[PDB]
């Protein structure tokens, strides 16, 4: 069961008995789309300096693992321990996190955090192309508005960031209206309020800034073409549904419909996606997969494939596209079947699995935005509610003759051009 | 400059994007290219 | 592959007309060549449906 | 034949088959990688294309893993459907078709694709390495097939007839009620499966200790080294392995990776320095040796570890390590190193 | 286009019955030598065309030796027609030579792809 | 510059100039390989296509070639012309080229074809490891260039700055007038060539004995040993090497080869066991070195290595081996082993 | 190559009159189709200079 309650700080608990771990920690409303271009990559720094050696290591000796994690709209700072010792985590996150900065942000410490993450930032921007092209897909999707804003930043914008703005950023956003406070694995809710009140656990005032200029949505495209490697990665992608948006499962359903894809292994080579009768006679693609993922104010829904046949990319990119058109007119009822099994499964695994850092981010950050979590069992009414009805009257909206986005980069000649692309979203036998 | 900074096309965007708008009027201007060009056909 | 690549026919019109790759940078002056294809079925046509009433 | 089980309100519930079909086990050098490559491939009644859209429906994947012990048969699916899915596990352990044209069309090429990939990573050919020459003729068997030895269809199926027997198997099933389970396993076609002496070992085996092997490549440079583990050491490896690791050593900034295979009569404790440039891993590989050598105190890590092993004992068979509290001391005494990349300029086991 | 399972239980039947595979069999015999390719040296199955997916399967599944023989009768054949002549009566086929070779694996095929596509067209009630 | 010649009625006469630019003497792994492809490239004055067109006419034809320890220079000719060609040699000595067109057009293509060749053959992966575990950075440097160093065009300009030197240098020609030769030598561009100190060492190498290596490869399989030999002891290793090859001894048809190399201060005396089926390399491996071990009596082939080395000292620089008649006995007490091929199904150092 | 593989025109001839890969028992059935083209010249040569006369 899930339990929230407004008392202090809003503390939620999801209670499970069977674990032999339990996870302690703090979520924060903001995230890289909070910050600019200038101080761009500021909650990364924070994040490493969270993670940095000496307080990890004060955090180890007593017993304590630390997680961190950054995104659009939230941070997480996470202490796990065993159970008898979920009261040690609380007391660590305050003497550390909360109430002093200072030794945190030393000179030495700074440089040495600052130079380790401008290496890895680095070492990610020449060396890991599938999650750099989707970071270069957000960064053009919603271009001069807060949600383009790379998590990790930019090497330029790193460089001239001091301890100033680290302060002015904490100052800015690390407040008690911001925050919840979360409790996942062998803990109670009753004996997790207790022992916050006992101590005080007070963050800030409140009042953190608002931003001027809503997210939105542009079509364009942006190429980073270089000779020197062997594949071509592309990433493709549409406007889809925010948080809270009553088409949120049928957004995630439709994506599950097409699925995932691995030439090379045997068993998903008979998968009943019926795409794969036009990839498999000429080896289109090495692998491919689609997503819907969902912001605050927006998002994104679409695919990403990765391939070495650099002669044939149009056709993979057309017979990707006509399945998609499909969805709209002629999707039959054995495959919205397949779906709701496949997403049940799909989800069941996401909210059940046994690691409780997971459920501690997943939870943090739901009740950040409804203000209450929504249950396993309620999920599934919904998902088994869905008919054909519905996918076709979701499709008919988001995705029929509508602007994308794309991102690519490698041999990327043989991609034609934008708006060659841009009309097959539509079948226009129809 | 990073990559991720993108360059001004302001003067070349639109103020308001709306979609239903925005393809209405371009399928109306090849409607009509369409329309005048089937009776020069016939 | 794509059915106007993979037929015997089509596969023709599809590499001079459709895919065939142009320098983005030609001017007005290469839109001549097309304009003697228009003018070359220009007299053919207008030429057999005259040929059937001169002696 | 000894099934376990648990139970919780969790919506989706997984179910584990294992076979004691170990690469430790293999005949021939690959065998038991292809093996792991037929299973879930066509049976007698149904083919490997019936089975996919059938446990779509249902909400269940299957899958099957191999390592230096284990041929595992593990799905993961939806609460109701155990009766169902129990007999697909059943059948392949049963009548597996071991069709010529199974063999050519999609074993063999999904076999060589393991292998590439493999290649091309440092550390698990220098991991590999490790076992070949300190267990010579046990665990040490190539885990996967290159084909320096030929495999012949008859070796797969004379195998698949030697590891898929009633004695050699254990089912378990999480989440999902076990005494439900034990009335469709008593009527599967498990029921009728052969019986034999269990393929595992209770014995140990024997090590060699003090070799080194050297292999050219192009690309990074690996220093690694191995250490033999009993059944009575695997406390003392396993706090070790953590705290190297964490950021209570200084030697963590050095160290790539550290970790701790375990079995169930000893395992390997294995330690990793990787880098481009062959001059700082020369001198990295000769600071940690040297500070090892001298003595390294684990208590500090007591606590870190068992945090760390009871994340680890979600998805394992948990085996009772009690013996965290009485781990004080550590101090190196002889290991097997391998080099890997630039040969000529990366140090000796006489230097180190 | 008649497929080949769908004349094969047409044949079993035939064969199981005694009073038909004692009518029709003893005429379908001479059918076979009074077609005459026994003589040009070819086996039945080597007669039926092999440009569909379906056949291009088999011939793959085949083993080297009987694929290596194939290979020769076909050769000898195309070599022989054109000298608008025969073989000698001493190499011709017999009656027991000719065996049905590549049965079993256009047989494996058509069930594996007739179960793809009863599997494309499955409502699920 | 020390110059020795002969001279004899034969048409034909030859001219040789020796390097000590030997790979033991390479900077870098493969240094010596690229340079010693780059010999005979276009020079400053003249292109290495004007170089074929002339030397044609003539009746000459140039060759480099490479070994353990020497670059030559050798040129085959009709008589008369030996001025010529005395400056042709002089000038790639003194001013090649070396431009950076030459090193990926022509060089790195050709160096990768002789490593390629290389890499098929067992015997020579075999004979390479045994250099490469005997003398560990003296002559086990490898041969030929594959890529685990990168060597750059500076390197290699740098290692010919190195060895083209006036002290460096051996010009000699057979069938041809001595004196004449030398009006021509002091004449020509190597009047002027720098000089320095004698790459060649005169102290022994280090040895390391009972090192072993196993390579994974897939075709025949090899078994193969090498001893070290210092100066005293060439003339026992090439008896042996002569006895075991010849009809004398019973171990004649299981050995697949035997030789010795030698240098100017000791050698490497290799065996080789080669065939396709491990199991008849395991049991040729095992009774040759259990012959060995008892002992050999190589007094029977004392007159058959003194014919045998008449017609090997044709072509080579002849170094007196007068101690043949002292040879009597020969016993095997230690050596380093090689394996390649099914690794697992051959024997170990131990088991031999 | 050789000057008949090689030019843009010659091609076309090489591939479909000179080296097309034909079966080796192909009986006199064959050579109607020759015959066809053969005909298909004769009447169009010898309609075009009994054009220039007919009204
Ligand atoms: C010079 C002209 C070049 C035009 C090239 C072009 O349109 O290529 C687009 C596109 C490029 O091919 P593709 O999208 O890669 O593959 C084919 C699509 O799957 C095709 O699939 P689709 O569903 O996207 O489009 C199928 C198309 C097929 O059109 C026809 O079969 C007609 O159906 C129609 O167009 C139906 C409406 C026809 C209305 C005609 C009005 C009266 C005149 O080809 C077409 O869609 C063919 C359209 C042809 C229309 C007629 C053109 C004029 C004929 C004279
Ligand atoms: C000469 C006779 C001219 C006949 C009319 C030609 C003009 C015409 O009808 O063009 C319009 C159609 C559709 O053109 P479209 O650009 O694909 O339309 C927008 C796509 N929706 C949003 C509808 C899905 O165009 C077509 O469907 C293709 C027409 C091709 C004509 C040549
Ligand atoms: C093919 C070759 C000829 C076309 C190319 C040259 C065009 C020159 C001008 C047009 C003259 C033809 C004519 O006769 O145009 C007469 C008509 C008006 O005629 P009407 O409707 O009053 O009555 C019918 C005559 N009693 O004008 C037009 O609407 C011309 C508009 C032309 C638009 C062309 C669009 C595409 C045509 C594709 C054809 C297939
Ligand atoms: C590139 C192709 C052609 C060109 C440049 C061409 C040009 C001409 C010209 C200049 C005339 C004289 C026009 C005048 O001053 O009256 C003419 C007349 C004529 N052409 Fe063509 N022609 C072409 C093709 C054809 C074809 C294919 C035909 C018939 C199938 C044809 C039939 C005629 C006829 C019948 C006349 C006389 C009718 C008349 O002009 O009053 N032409 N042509
Ligand atoms: C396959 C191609 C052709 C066929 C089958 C064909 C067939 C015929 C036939 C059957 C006749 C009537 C013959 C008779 O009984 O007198 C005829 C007449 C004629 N054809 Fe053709 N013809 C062909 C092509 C041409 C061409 C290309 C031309 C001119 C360029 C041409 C010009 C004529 C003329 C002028 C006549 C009338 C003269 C005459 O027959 O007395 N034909 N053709
Ligand atoms: C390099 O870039 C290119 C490019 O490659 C190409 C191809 C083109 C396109 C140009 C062409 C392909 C021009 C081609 C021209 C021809 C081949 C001329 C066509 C000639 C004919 C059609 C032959 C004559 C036959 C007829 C039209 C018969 C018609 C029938 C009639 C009148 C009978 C009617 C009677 C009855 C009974 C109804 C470009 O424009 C271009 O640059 C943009
Ligand atoms: C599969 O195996 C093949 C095969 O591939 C091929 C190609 C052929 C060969 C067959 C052909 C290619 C037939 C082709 C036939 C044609 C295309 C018809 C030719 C038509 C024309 C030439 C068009 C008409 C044009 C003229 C001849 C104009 C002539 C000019 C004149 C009369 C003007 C004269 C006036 C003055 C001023 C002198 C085979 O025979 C064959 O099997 C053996
Ligand atoms: C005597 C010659 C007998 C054969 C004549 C013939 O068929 O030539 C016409 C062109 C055939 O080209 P293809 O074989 O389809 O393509 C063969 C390909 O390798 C090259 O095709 P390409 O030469 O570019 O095609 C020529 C026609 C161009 O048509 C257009 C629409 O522009
Ligand atoms: C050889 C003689 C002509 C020379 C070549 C010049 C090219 C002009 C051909 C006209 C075709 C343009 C339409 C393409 C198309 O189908 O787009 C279709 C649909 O576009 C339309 O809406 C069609 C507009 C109708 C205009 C056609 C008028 C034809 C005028 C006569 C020209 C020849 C006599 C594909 O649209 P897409 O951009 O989404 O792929
Ligand atoms: C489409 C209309 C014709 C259909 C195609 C039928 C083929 C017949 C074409 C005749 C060409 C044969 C000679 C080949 C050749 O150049 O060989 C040359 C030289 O051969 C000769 O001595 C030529 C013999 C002269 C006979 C030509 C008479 C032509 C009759 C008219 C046929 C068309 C109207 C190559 O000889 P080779 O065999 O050494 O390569
Ligand atoms: C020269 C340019 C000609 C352009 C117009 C012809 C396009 C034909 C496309 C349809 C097609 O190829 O279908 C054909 C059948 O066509 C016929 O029966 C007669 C066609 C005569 C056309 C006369 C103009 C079927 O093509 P098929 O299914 O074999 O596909 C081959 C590659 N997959
Ligand atoms: C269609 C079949 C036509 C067959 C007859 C034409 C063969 C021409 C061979 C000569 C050639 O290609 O030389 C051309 C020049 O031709 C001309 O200037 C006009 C040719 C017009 C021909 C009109 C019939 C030179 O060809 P080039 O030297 O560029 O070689 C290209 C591949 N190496």
């Amino acid at each position: 069961e899930v339990t929230q309650l407004s008392n202090g700080i809003v503390v939620a608990t999801e209670h499970n008995p069977s674990a032999h771990t339990a996870s302690v920690g703090v979520v924060f409303g903001s995230g890289a789309a909070n910050e600019n271009p200038y101080n761009n990559g500021v909650s990364n720094l924070w994040k490493n300096i969270f993670l940095s050696k000496e307080n990890s290591a004060v955090a180890a000796k007593e017993g304590l693992a630390l997680s961190s994690n950054i995104s659009r709209d939230f941070q997480s700072y996470i202490v796990s321990s065993l159970p008898g010792s979920t009261d040690k985590s609380l007391d660590f996150l305050n003497q550390s996190f909360i109430q002093q900065k200072a030794n945190l942000l030393s000179s030495s410490n700074f440089e040495a955090t600052k130079k380790s993450v401008l290496k890895q930032v680095q070492d990610f921007e020449e060396n890991d192309h599938p999650n750099r092209v989707l970071e270069h897909l957000h960064s053009t999707a919603f271009q001069n508005t807060p949600l383009s804003l790379p998590t990790r930043g930019t090497l330029e914008s790193l460089e001239n960031l001091v301890v100033a703005d680290l302060e002015s950023f904490a100052n800015n956003h690390f407040l008690n209206s911001n925050a919840v406070v979360v409790g996942t694995g062998n803990i109670k809710h009753e004996d997790l309020v207790n022992s916050i009140e006992s101590k005080n656990l007070s963050l800030q005032t409140g009042t953190k800034p608002v931003l001027k200029k809503k997210a939105a949505f542009l079509g364009s495209e942006v190429r980073l073409r270089d000779d020197t490697l062997p594949k071509a990665w592309i990433s493709l992608a549409v406007e889809g549904e925010p948080v809270n948006s009553p088409n949120y499962f049928v957004a995630k359903l439709a994506a599950q419909i097409f699925g995932s894809y691995n030439a090379f292994e045997p068993a998903s080579r008979l998968q009943g996606i019926k795409l794969l009768d036009n990839i498999q006679e000429y080896q289109l693609c090495d692998n491919f997969n689609h997503f819907s993922l969902s912001y605050k104010d927006s998002g994104l829904w679409g695919f990403s494939t990765a391939t070495r046949n650099v002669t044939m990319i149009d056709d993979l990119i057309h017979f990707t596209l006509k399945q998609w058109n499909r969805l709209t007119i002629s999707v039959t009822d054995t495959e919205v079947e397949r779906a709701k099994s496949l997403l049940k499964l799909q989800l069941g695994q996401l909210y059940e699995s046994g690691n409780p850092v997971n459920d501690a981010n997943l939870l943090g950050a739901e009740v950040l935005i409804k203000g209450s979590k929504l249950s396993l069992g309620e999920a599934f009414k919904k998902i088994d509610a869905i008919t054909v009805k519905d996918v076709k009257a979701w499709a008919g909206k988001r995705l029929w003759d509508q602007d994308i986005a794309i991102a690519g980069t490698g041999q990327i000649e043989g991609l034609l051009d934008y708006m060659r692309i841009r009309s097959d979203m539509s079948m226009m036998r129809w | 400059k990073s990559t991720y900074r993108t360059p001004n096309f302001d003067d070349v965007l639109k103020e308001n994007n709306d979609a239903d708008k925005g393809r209405s009027y371009a399928y109306f201007m090849v409607g009509a290219m369409g329309l005048l060009s089937s009776a020069g056909a016939k | 592959m794509a059915f106007r690549k993979s037929n015997v026919y089509l596969s023709l019109v599809n590499s001079y007309i459709i895919d065939s790759p142009q320098p983005s940078s030609i001017n007005y002056w290469w839109n001549m060549g097309s304009l003697l294809g228009l003018c070359l079925v220009i007299q053919i046509v207008t030429g057999i449906f005259m040929a059937m009433h001169y002696s | 034949l000894t099934v376990s089980a648990r139970d919780a309100p969790t919506k989706i519930s997984t179910l584990a088959v294992k076979v004691h079909g170990g690469s430790r086990y293999a005949t021939k050098d690959g065998v038991a990688h292809l093996l792991n490559r037929f299973n879930f491939q066509n049976t007698n009644t149904r083919s490997a294309l019936k089975l996919v859209r059938e446990s779509e429906l249902l909400g269940g994947t299957f899958k099957s893993t191999l390592d230096r012990e284990y041929i595992t048969l593990k799905a993961t699916f939806l609460k109701d459907d155990l009766p169902y899915y129990v007999n697909a596990l059943a059948d392949v352990l049963y009548k597996t078709a071991f069709k010529p044209h199974e063999l050519t069309e999609s074993v063999l090429p999904a076999a060589r694709y393991d292998y590439a990939v493999a290649e091309q990573c440092p550390v698990k050919s220098a991991e590999d390495q490790l076992y070949a020459i300190t267990f010579r003729k046990g665990l040490g068997n190539p885990l996967l097939y290159d084909g320096v030895e030929r495999v012949s269809l008859q070796d797969i199926k004379d195998f698949a007839d030697k590891v898929y027997t009633k004695e050699n198997l254990e089912v378990s099933g999480e989440n999902v009620v076990e005494a439900d389970l034990k009335r469709f396993v008593d009527e599967s076609l498990l029921s009728t499966l052969p019986a034999g002496k269990s393929l595992v070992s209770k014995s140990e085996p024997k090590f060699f200790l003090g070799e080194e092997n050297r292999v050219r490549f192009i690309g990074d440079s690996v220093a690694a080294i191995g250490i033999p583990v009993n059944k009575a050491s695997l406390a003392q490896y396993e706090v070790l392995a953590n705290y190297l690791t964490s950021a209570l050593s200084e030697l963590s900034g050095l160290i790539s990776s550290a970790k701790l295979d375990k079995f169930t009569d000893g395992g390997l404790f294995t330690l990793f320095v990787r880098d481009q440039d062959s001059a700082v891993v020369s001198s990295n590989i000769k600071k940690i040796v040297a500070d090892l050598k001298k003595g390294k105190d684990l208590s500090p890590a007591i606590n870190y570890t068992k945090l760390k092993n009871a994340v680890q004992n979600e998805s394992v068979s948990s085996p009772i390590e009690l013996n965290f509290d009485a781990v004080k001391d550590f101090k190196l005494g002889k290991f097997n190193y391998v080099a890997v990349g630039d040969v000529s300029n990366l140090p000796y086991l006489d230097e180190l | 286009p008649q497929s080949f399972t769908s004349i094969a239980r047409i044949g079993d039947y035939i064969l199981k019955s005694p009073v038909l595979s004692k009518l029709c069999v003893p005429v379908a015999n001479q059918f076979i030598n009074l077609a005459g390719y026994k003589k040009l040296g070819l086996k039945f199955d080597d007669l039926i065309a092999e440009e569909n997916p379906i056949m291009q399967t088999a011939l793959r599944r085949l083993p080297e030796d009987e694929s290596y023989a194939r290979a020769y009768r076909i050769i000898r054949a195309h070599q022989t027609e054109l000298t608008h002549h025969l073989l000698p009566r001493n190499e011709w086929i017999k009656a027991q030579e000719d065996v049905p070779y590549l049965l079993p694996y256009i047989l494996e095929a058509e069930a594996a792809a007739k179960e793809k596509d009863e599997l494309d067209n499955i409502e699920v009630s």
